[PDB]
RNA sequence: CUUAAUUGCGAUAACGAACGAGACCUUAACCUACUAAAUAGUGGUGCUAGCAUUUGCUGGUUAUCCACUUCUUAGAGGGACUAUCGGUUUCAAGCCGAUGGAAGUUUGAGGCAAUAACAGGUCUGUGAUGCCCUUAGACGUUCUGGGCCGCACGCGCGCUACACUGACGGAGCCAGCGAGUCUAACCUUGGCCGAGAGGUCUUGGUAAUCUUGUGAAACUCCGUCGUGCUGGGGAUAGAGCAUUGUAAUUAUUGCUCUUCAACGAGGAAUUCCUAGUAAGCGCAAGUCAUCAGCUUGCGUUGAUUACGUCCCUGCCCUUUGUACACA
């Protein structure tokens, strides 16, 4: 069970047919030119903190 | 209590008048496992038969059950009031009785086969297998067997 | 009925040589380490409560909390 | 040291000082303790067999001391818990009233309480004695 | 008591009017207070109806020898007119012709039953400004409903009126919407 | 939601079509002004009839408005 | 004095059909 | 440690907990350290409660749900099963009951290892599913902050009573080595035996 | 031509109907509920909430 | 100088004045509490504040209504709304301002008369918002 | 765009309007304010009871004095306006935070309710009832007795649960909503007999006074039984004592002793639900001669989680097609 991080910036929108899954734009502290969107099952909003298990392979609009 | 020692003192499960009465459970609740005596009954009999019910019939002896096995084979004598027992006013000899043993249904089918013996509707229904006591046999007790 | 009647002096040594190395033992732990049942030993653990090498914590009801002397 | 029974709380005062009328010799029990249940809504008897009422009495003296008269009814309404009515719901059953009646005829049998004008049982001058007697001695034991 | 009493104030106050649009209707009844439409045939032949049943008010009700802006007056105002026989088309516009310029805001009259034996006529005749609804209707309306017993199929009226909130004659002075200032 | 009806607003515009001189620039100070110049039959209506005259004058300094 | 409302909760329909809708009338004394 | 009483009995073993080293009601409340970045600002600890029974207005709105102590929010994630929903005093008795059990093994101070036991607890990623209707295509999304507290503060009771049904051991007698297991990342717990399992769908779905 | 009918519902009859059905024996009015609400408001029984 | 303490149906008329010294709850003093678990709940109106010199207290509080829990809040608010009310027109102000500050940085329904009250039951339903199980 | 909304900003061959929603009305909260009382609640006095005893602990004083409006209750009114300042606006209409804070989902919960519908339900509510059927071996009314509850069975609202956050047992003892008796027997304190059921005896109460602090339950503190179907479970079943009632048999109902059946957390499905909510708990009132596992309400205890989307099921507004208008 490995290591790495990122964390929140600013909310945009919902997806999932049921409207549950939310993805939003967040950023990594070190080497701050780092940013791409990402879905998370739980609740987020402005300035929270992400938790994943891989480094960078993003998701998009869950049909 | 505490360390009670003893090597073979306790003839756990021990046949109290044709009843297998296992030992690890206390005596007031070991005779739950005896016919005709229930949770309350072995709280009276085993209390005025003067044996401290903090203990187990398993450990005890062949003795301190002996005077339980009489103070309720006829509780009518020493300090047992007149409704703690199944069959009051007997119904044929007036002499107040109690039904204990592999005999409870051998007396709970004594009258469950006497008004079942004289054309009384209150018996007919557990004869035909239905809930006699004016209960809605329509929605409930359907399978039951 | 399954195991533990009332007796066993057969390995009665574990009365005191029980409490350290896994700091915590209490009321039901009596039935844990392949020992007993719980009706002839529910009252057992104040033999060493009054003298020995153990340590007090609680006086609830439906509970117990104890580890050895430090 | 400035002591009132209304200065020590629940069973501190009653589950220990029952030792004292545990200790008043006169058996005074009409022959049915070990053989009753304290109320209609109960499936098995009290558990202190040759006792349970050497301790019940204090709860009577407990509520009577603190304010004015109580009576037969107002002490059937406490020990009547939720009844297993069978396969039907629970209820507030009513506690016993007969044991709660020589709760008093065997209560002045040591003399602690009195009776009331308004209909009831008011705490007695000797009652005020003993419960302020008993509560002033228990604290200089433990903290 | 007192609860079983102030009810009996009203529940005595009630059965009276069961006894009033039954016996004083043809004689022109409007409402206990005794409000009325016609008021002689209530007295009687100088005495025939005044006391024909005050003498029965006691020997039934436990006593002794000696002790158009309303709808309930307008829903029977001319309920006679039907069971006597006119057109149910223009007669109904007459009554809402009537009360409306009696300085009144709004009126509405419906007749329900078998005009011709079918799933039954229910036509409706309105005129004016009828606030409804909220609390300002309890203040500003009267509505009555009287079963009309003609020989083939019962019918039934539901008249409604409304008080001009301007010339209110009691309570609020206008609609709770009210807005006005000067230039 | 939080969005007042037209009788809150059509009145509020009829206030200040001839009454440009008057008013204050906020609520408490001003709300015994509104028991003042209409036959408002609700303590709670003129209560909120100032909650809409709030910003008619709070942005009197950021541009006169409709009608 | 404290006022006591007299409440009569009766179901809104003469027959036994519809949704099971009740309604409480009040009598308010003083 | 300000040793005073007034005209009523104050055993001063009480006027001691907070104008001293202000700790728990009985546990050192300051060496309180989080073991993960997954959950800071989202577990509350410090400021403390004396009793985990602040009956405040903390669920009135959206995300005030976690500005009350994790001590509190787990109070609530336990008292359920219908039989004991409501009935909050059967819960907070036991939390300050077995909070003692944690200062036993290797003492390590209970609440230090509590947020050490939200290390391995909730999920790193569960995998929500896509609309469809069929094979249940669930494309993996990583976890949000508040559901590795909230459903971590729930994935600690989702199946934690299945080891108290017709068996012997009491409720409070449990969590310390579920606590350390979640602090140790064990092989036997629930909250980590089932986050790893919430990610048997782990690195497959990207 | 008569036998004991002292108590019960055969005893009490509606004021407006003698309808033994739907009795409300509250506040000493003794009318049925079909029956009451028709004659409701005139007793000062109104609806507020 | 008197107040109320209200959580629910339980309102604790809170006597306070420079009186006698006792900590009463309808009955007996701080002696008789007996949650003995939440016993510590009324233990936050005078611990982040001055700890004592209250042999001149009027800490009589009668919680008639509510329940065991309903009335534990009712007396610590009874103290709150009555202890802070002592230094309002009787004694200095910049310790009321400067220890009701110590209340509100920890506030747990002290001078907040709790707005939260129950909801009426709606017919055709188990309780207020719940309904009967839908039959088709 | 936006709102709970044809609610509004805006756009505009529309303009200005009325109904509906909203406003309005009831209630649960707060006012240390004016107006307030042995029918409410608290200190206090001529004084009285008990522990310590230089004055406090806890009271008692139903025609013993003195006080108070903080509690209660509630007359007149005040107060919330999203007020103020941020986050995002577009020009706003506004939505997500924050402080104030008694009070931020329209403050919470309701009452009302437009234009029209539908062979919808009720003639088993109406002395509301058209017309028919019936009207002396009556379908009318009554008296006697039985039946609506009858069980190889399916189903719907439910109650008691499967037990160690449990059961038994002392015991601490917390409500609120509410009803109650004159040609009379309703609410029963409090006595006293009783094992309880209940008996009996007074007594207060037409009711902020008495029942009633409805001394409720879950609860809970202290103990107890260590996981079988065991007491969890109380079903079926036998014996005995009562209470209603001309009349309890097919147990009306209760209390006591023996009985001790599944059921070991429930398949396909399916419901209800967002805050003092769900859920648990018991309490009143309706029913009531009697009888709750029902109903309407009530407070005690009080979470989890979302403060979002059309994926399903439905509904509303546009566009479009029609050979439907009985739609
Ligand atoms: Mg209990
Ligand atoms: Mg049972
Ligand atoms: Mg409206
Ligand atoms: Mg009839
Ligand atoms: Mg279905
Ligand atoms: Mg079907
Ligand atoms: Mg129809
Ligand atoms: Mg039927
Ligand atoms: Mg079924
Ligand atoms: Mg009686
Ligand atoms: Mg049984
Ligand atoms: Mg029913
Ligand atoms: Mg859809
Ligand atoms: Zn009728």
């Amino acid at each position: 069970t490995p290591v790495t991080l990122a964390k929140v910036i600013k909310v945009l929108g919902r997806t999932g047919s049921r409207g549950g899954v939310t993805q939003v734009r967040v950023e990594f502290l070190e080497d701050t030119s780092r940013t791409i969107v990402r879905n998370v099952k739980g609740p987020v909003r402005e300035n929270d903190i992400l938790v994943l298990m891989e480094s960078e392979r993003e998701a998009r609009r869950l049909r | 209590s505490l360390v009670v020692q003893e090597q073979g003192s306790f003839q756990h499960i021990l046949r109290l008048l044709n009843t297998n009465v296992d030992g690890n459970i206390k005596i007031v609740y070991a005779l739950t496992t005896i016919k005709g005596v229930g949770r309350r009954y072995s709280n009276l009999v085993c209390k005025k038969a003067d044996v401290d019910l903090h203990k187990r019939a398993g450990e005890l002896t062949q003795e301190e059950l002996e005077r339980i096995v009489q103070i309720m084979q006829n509780p009518t004598h020493y300090k047992i009031p007149a409704w703690f027992l199944n069959r009051q006013n007997d119904i044929t000899d007036g002499k107040d009785y109690h039904t204990l043993a592999n005999n409870v249904e051998s007396k709970l089918r004594d009258d469950l086969e006497r008004l079942k013996k004289i054309r009384a509707h209150r018996g007919i229904r557990h004869f035909w297998g239905l809930r006699v006591r004016g209960q809605h046999t329509k929605t409930t007790g359907r399978r039951r067997a | 009925a399954q195991h533990a009647v009332i007796l066993d002096q057969e390995k009665y040594d574990r009365i005191l040589k029980e409490v350290p190395t896994y700091r915590y033992v209490s009321v039901s732990v009596l039935v844990d380490r392949l020992k007993i049942g719980g009706s002839l030993a529910r009252i057992a653990l104040r033999h060493l409560e009054k003298e020995g090498i153990i340590k007090p914590i609680s006086k609830h009801s439906k509970q117990a909390i104890y580890t050895r002397a430090t | 040291p400035g002591v009132s029974v209304r200065d020590v709380a629940a069973q501190d005062f009653i589950n220990a000082y029952a030792s004292f009328l545990q200790r008043q010799g006169k058996l005074e029990v009409p022959g049915y303790v070990d053989i009753v249940k304290t109320s209609s809504g109960n499936e098995m008897p009290p558990q202190d067999a040759e006792g349970w009422f050497y301790k019940r009495a204090a709860s009577v003296a407990r509520h009577i001391y603190m304010r004015k008269q109580v009576g037969v009814g107002k002490l059937n309404k406490l020990y009547g818990g939720a009844k297993s009515r069978g396969v039907r719901p629970y209820k507030h059953i009513d506690a016993s009233g007969s044991i709660n009646r020589k709760v008093l005829q065997a209560l002045e049998k040591i003399g602690i309480v009195e009776i009331s004008p308004k209909g009831g049982r008011r705490i007695s001058e000797n009652g005020q004695r003993d419960l302020d007697r008993i509560a002033a001695q228990t604290l200089e034991e433990d903290e | 008591s007192k609860k079983r009493k102030l009810v009996a104030d009203g529940v005595f106050y009630a059965e009276l009017n069961e006894f009033f649009t039954r016996e004083l209707a043809e004689e022109g009844y409007s409402g206990v207070e005794i409000r009325a439409t016609r008021t002689q045939d209530v007295l009687g032949e100088n005495g025939r109806r005044i006391n024909e049943l005050t003498l029965l008010v006691q020997k039934r009700f436990k006593y002794a020898p000696g002790t158009g802006l309303s709808a309930v007056a307008q829903a029977e105002s001319m309920k006679f007119k039907l069971l006597n026989g006119l057109a149910i088309r223009r007669a109904a516009y007459g009554v809402v012709r009537y009360v409306m310029e009696s300085g009144a805001k709004g009126c509405e009259v419906v007749v329900s039953g078998k005009l011709r034996a079918a799933r039954a006529k229910a036509m409706k005749f309105a005129d004016g400004f009828l606030i409804h609804s909220g609390q300002p209707v309890n203040d500003f309306i009267d509505t009555a409903t009287r079963h009309v017993l003609m020989r083939q199929g019962v019918l039934g009226i539901k008249v409604k009126i409304m008080r001009d909130p301007a010339k209110s004659r009691t309570g609020p002075k206008a609609l709770p919407d009210a807005v006005t200032i000067i230039e | 939601g939080r969005v007042r009806t037209k009788t809150v607003k059509r009145a509020s515009k009829a206030l200040i079509e001839r009454y440009y001189p008057k008013l204050t620039l906020d609520f408490q100070t001003n709300k015994r002004l509104c028991d003042e110049i209409a036959t408002i039959q609700s303590k709670r209506l003129r209560n909120k009839i100032a909650g809409y005259t709030t910003h008619l004058m709070k942005r009197i300094q950021k541009g006169p408005v409709r009608g | 004095l404290p006022t006591k409302v007299l409440k009569i909760s009766t179901r809104k329909t003469p027959n036994g059909e519809g949704s099971k809708t009740w309604e409480t009338y009040e009598m308010r004394i003083h | 440690f300000t040793p005073v009483v007034l005209a009523t009995p104050i055993p001063e073993e009480v006027q001691q907990a907070q104008t001293e080293i202000k700790l728990f009601n009985k546990w050192s409340f300051e060496e309180v350290e989080v073991k993960d970045a997954s959950l800071v600002d989202y577990v509350q600890v410090r400021q403390p409660i004396f009793v985990a029974h602040t009956a405040g207005r903390y669920a009135n709105k959206r995300f005030r749900k976690a500005q009350c102590p994790i001590i509190e929010r787990l109070t609530n994630s336990l008292m359920m099963n219908g039989r004991n929903n409501g009935k909050k005093l059967k819960a907070v008795r036991i939390i300050k009951h077995t909070l003692d059990i944690i200062n036993v093994l290797t003492d390590q101070n209970p609440i230090q290892v509590v947020v050490d036991a939200i290390t391995n607890t909730g999920p790193r990623e569960d995998t929500t599913r896509v609309g469809g209707g069929g094979a249940a295509r669930r494309q993996a999304v990583d976890v949000s902050p508040l559901r590795r507290v909230n459903q971590a503060i729930a994935l600690l009771t989702i199946g934690a009573r299945e080891a108290a049904f017709r068996n012997i051991k009491t409720i409070a007698e449990t969590l310390a080595e579920e606590l350390i297991n979640a602090a140790k990342g064990s092989s036997t717990s629930y909250a980590i035996k089932k986050k790893d399992e919430l990610e048997r769908v782990a690195k497959s779905n990207r | 031509f008569s036998h004991p009918r002292r108590y019960g519902k055969g005893s009490r009859q509606c004021r407006v109907c003698s309808s033994h059905t739907g009795l409300i024996r509250k506040y000493g009015l003794n009318i049925c509920r079909q029956c009451f609400r028709e004659k409701a408001n005139d007793i000062g029984f109104n609806k507020f909430r | 100088v008197q107040t109320f303490g209200k959580k629910k149906s339980a309102t604790a008329v809170a006597h306070v004045k420079a009186g006698k010294g006792l900590i009463k709850v309808n009955g007996s003093p701080i002696t008789l509490v007996e949650p003995e678990i939440l016993r510590f709940k009324v233990y936050e109106p005078l611990l982040l504040v001055g700890l004592d010199k209250f042999s001149n207290i009027d800490i009589r509080v009668r919680v008639t209504g509510g329940g065991h829990v309903s009335q534990v809040y009712a007396i610590r608010q009874a103290i709150a709304k009555g202890l802070v009310a002592y230094h309002q027109k009787y004694v200095d102000e910049q310790s009321k301002n400067e220890l009701k500050k110590a209340f509100t940085s920890y506030d747990r329904t002290l001078l907040i008369a709790d707005s939260r009250r129950p909801e009426p039951k709606k017919f055709g339903g188990k309780g207020a918002r719940s309904r009967f199980q839908k039959s088709y």
